């Protein structure tokens, strides 16, 4: 009974918030049963007491990902009273719809689509499940069948629908769903439908990301760790079927009066396997240091993985170029833990997980620089460096000088608080007086004052590279700590090295090499060859004064693959552009659009035909493009950015 | 229990309200919606494991009737 009530208490609410508040709801629900003593058991979980196992595996075959959020908004899914209405900003939830309901033929429809209209009542004559991507200009049409308005006249299911009347069809399901995370919706909305949110939080894709590393790397301790999912699998089926068989043969009403009954040992094997299912469930309990240490050696991998991909999401505020999705940096992580060369003759398992997590801030660096301005390089690198710095364990957390590094200026000064130290200019001086506030730092007035090789190392060509030794701790830095201290100095002291000097620190950080892909130029051949989709459009955004033709037409002519370049100018631009990717999706040949910066509402039409098309392996398109703010951002969400 | 699980799904909405983060309104129609839910997850479960206790007591009955043939 009490399972129950929180089971239903969790189905009809939390559909809207996170992770966090549903584990909050939850415990509260469970500490008020607990103090009324409705009986509710504990160690069971909300995924699994709804779910079964066929329909889960149905679910991992529908491409689910191993959230337990999505989880449970797959249960939520399959069984609600009101039509559900999901917000996916990533994206997943839409295919996942697709993949669960393509037997019964889903048909999708836009709101915005004028023959939404028709789909709908298609979809009730038939009885077809229904999926609508945009309901933000939400059409009240759906009002009654929202409402479930059923008219029973006769044998007819009626339903009113404007001045029509159309029948209903039991097996018709319709489905919401919202790219924007961010809408607002008027009351009648969360009055008559439920949500099902798909927000890919912090926590959310931290949890999916170690259920990820847990299945590719260590598959075998993969099932190690499913020991736990196999304790109530085809194991315990086992022992509950073998019971059933037990009184199937307990009494066939046969031999009746007869000493001989051996079918008793049978019951010694029921015993055995019911050990077998609680001698897992203490597997489980040995998980105190097994599964839950799979996870602990991983929880770094996962939590960096969220702080990338979040600081990729956050990348759009310093340039509308820089729009990268949830697929991009689920490609990027596949393409890390599969494909990898790194590890073909590495079996260690610890030293698999570190090479891991180096590959990954490596590739995450080479795979969004490709698409980033040469002067915002380094700012991606040092937010790399920071989540490494972040994610060891050995070295402090300097968030002091990380935070005065980054808001010195804003610290007020007066004119007497500048001491007028000989050999620095008035600005020097307030950066001295500025820094000279950390502890560290208090007495470096006084290594100004004593030292004499300050003024030939201050004028000199590059001071980053042999900066002295000012700050004083009472015990030995670490190297990183050595670092970011002479970037305090370069900082206060030479900005005009602030660059190399980060150059420098991210060297520190995360190797000497990392940028040394940058300086060689594209491997287009390497890029347009694996680690992209042919769905996914080829995007060479270039400045003005500048043309990508030439390097993809040498990688097709080197590549001795025909392909066809046409230019955006008018009407027939288009209708030659929309024959030559009919034709390549088909023929698999390669086509090139050019200066498609030229009209914004026609790419956002190709970029919806893409989404849809179905291209070749060998199909790859290439949209060369000019870098203006004109261009819709669903293009540059759903394309590899190269400028 | 079920008045106070409303109850406080209305404070959590008030409290994200406050924290300044998005917030969709509680409507008592959620709260029909979650007593017909817990009516038919209630039903189901209590069919499928009261069956299956059925099977149990029919068994136990039976095996007091092995306990008889052992007996004579």
């Amino acid at each position: 009974a009490g399972d129950c009530l929180l089971s239903a208490a969790f189905i009809a609410y939390a559909g809207y918030f996170d992770q966090q508040m549903r584990q909050n709801l939850f415990t509260t629900w469970s500490h008020h049963l607990q103090q009324a003593n409705i009986q509710f058991r504990t160690d069971i979980a909300r995924t699994e007491y709804l779910s079964n196992a066929d329909e889960r595996l149905r679910w991992q075959a529908s491409s689910l990902p191993a959230d337990d959020l999505c989880t449970e908004n797959a249960i939520m899914l399959k069984r609600f009273n009101r039509y559900p209405l999901i917000i996916d900003p990533s994206g997943q939830a839409t295919e996942f719809i697709m993949n669960e309901y393509k037997d019964r033929k889903i048909t999708r429809t836009s709101f915005l689509d004028d023959a939404f209209r028709k789909n709908l009542e298609s979809a009730l004559r038939f009885g077809n499940p229904l999926l609508v991507q945009d309901v933000e200009s939400y059409d009240p049409v759906l009002n009654p069948v929202l409402n479930r308005e059923v008219r029973r006249t006769g044998g007819r299911v009626l339903i009113t629908l404007g001045d029509q009347d159309i029948d209903l069809s039991p097996s018709f399901v319709i489905f919401l769903s919202t790219r924007d995370p961010t809408v607002e919706f008027p009351p009648d909305l969360c009055s008559r439908v439920t949500f099902v949110n798909f927000t890919v939080t912090r926590s959310s894709l931290q949890s999916q990301c170690l259920n990820e590393v847990l299945k590719a790397e260590r598959p075998d301790v993969d099932e190690k760790r499913s020991d736990l999912l196999k304790l109530q699998g085809e194991f315990q089926l086992r022992l509950r079927q073998l019971e059933k068989s037990l009184l199937q043969a307990l009494n066939e009403v046969k031999g009746r009066i007869l000493d001989d009954d051996t079918i008793i040992t049978t019951l010694e094997n029921l015993k055995r396997e019911a050990a077998e299912v609680t001698r897992k469930v203490e597997e489980t309990d040995i998980v105190m240091q097994e599964v839950e240490t799979v996870s602990q050696q991983y929880l770094p991998l996962s939590t960096a993985c969220s702080s990338i991909y979040f600081t990729m999401e956050s990348l759009k505020q310093i340039h509308f170029l820089y729009q990268y999705s949830l697929q991009f940096f689920l490609d990027i992580y596949h393409n890390v833990l599969y494909e990898n060369p790194n590890l073909k003759g590495v079996t260690d398992h610890t030293q698999r997980l570190s090479i891991i997590t180096k590959d990954l801030f490596q590739v995450a660096f080479n795979r969004v620089a490709r698409g980033m301005l040469h002067q915002d390089h380094i700012t991606f690198a040092m937010l790399l460096a920071r989540i490494k710095l972040k994610g060891t364990v050995g070295e402090p957390t300097y968030d002091a000088e990380f935070q005065h590094f980054l808001r010195g200026n804003e610290i007020v000064l007066s004119a007497g608080s500048t001491p007028r130290i000989q050999g620095l200019t008035v600005e020097q001086a307030e950066a001295v007086v500025r820094l000279s506030c950390l502890p560290a730092f208090k007495d470096l007035i006084a290594k100004v004052q004593a030292d004499e090789q300050f003024g030939i190392w201050l004028d000199s060509s590059s001071p980053e590279q042999t900066v002295p030794y000012l700050w004083s701790e009472e015990t030995p830095a670490t190297p990183i700590g050595q670092a970011i201290h002479r970037l305090l100095l370069i900082q206060a002291f030479r900005p005009d090295r602030l660059l190399a000097m980060a150059h420098m620190f991210v060297s520190t950080n995360l190797g000497e090499s990392f940028m040394s892909i940058m300086e060689q130029p594209l491997d287009l051949t390497h890029i347009v060859g694996t680690e992209v989709k042919p769905n996914t459009p080829v995007l060479m955004c270039s400045v003005p004064g500048y043309d990508a033709s030439g390097h993809v037409e040498d990688l097709a002519a080197e590549q001795n693959t025909q392909i066809t370049s046409i230019a955006i100018g008018s009407a027939e631009g288009f209708n030659q552009a929309d024959k030559a990717i009919n034709t390549a999706v088909k023929s698999g040949r390669w086509v090139m659009l050019k200066n498609v910066h030229l009209a914004p509402g026609w790419l956002m039409q190709l970029e919806k035909k893409l989404h849809s098309l179905q291209p070749h392996a060998c199909f790859r398109l290439f949209l060369t493009m000019e870098i203006n703010p004109k261009v819709p951002v669903n293009l540059l969400r759903a394309g590899r950015i190269f400028v | 229990s079920c008045v106070f699980v409303h109850q406080t799904l209305h404070q959590a909405n008030a409290r994200l309200a406050k924290r300044g983060g998005r917030t969709m309104a509680i409507t008592p129609r959620h709260y029909l919606d979650f007593i017909n839910h817990y009516a038919n997850l209630f039903h189901e479960k209590r069919s499928e494991l009261e069956e299956q206790q059925m099977h149990l007591n029919v068994g136990l009955r039976k095996i007091k009737e092995t306990v008889d043939q052992v007996e004579e």
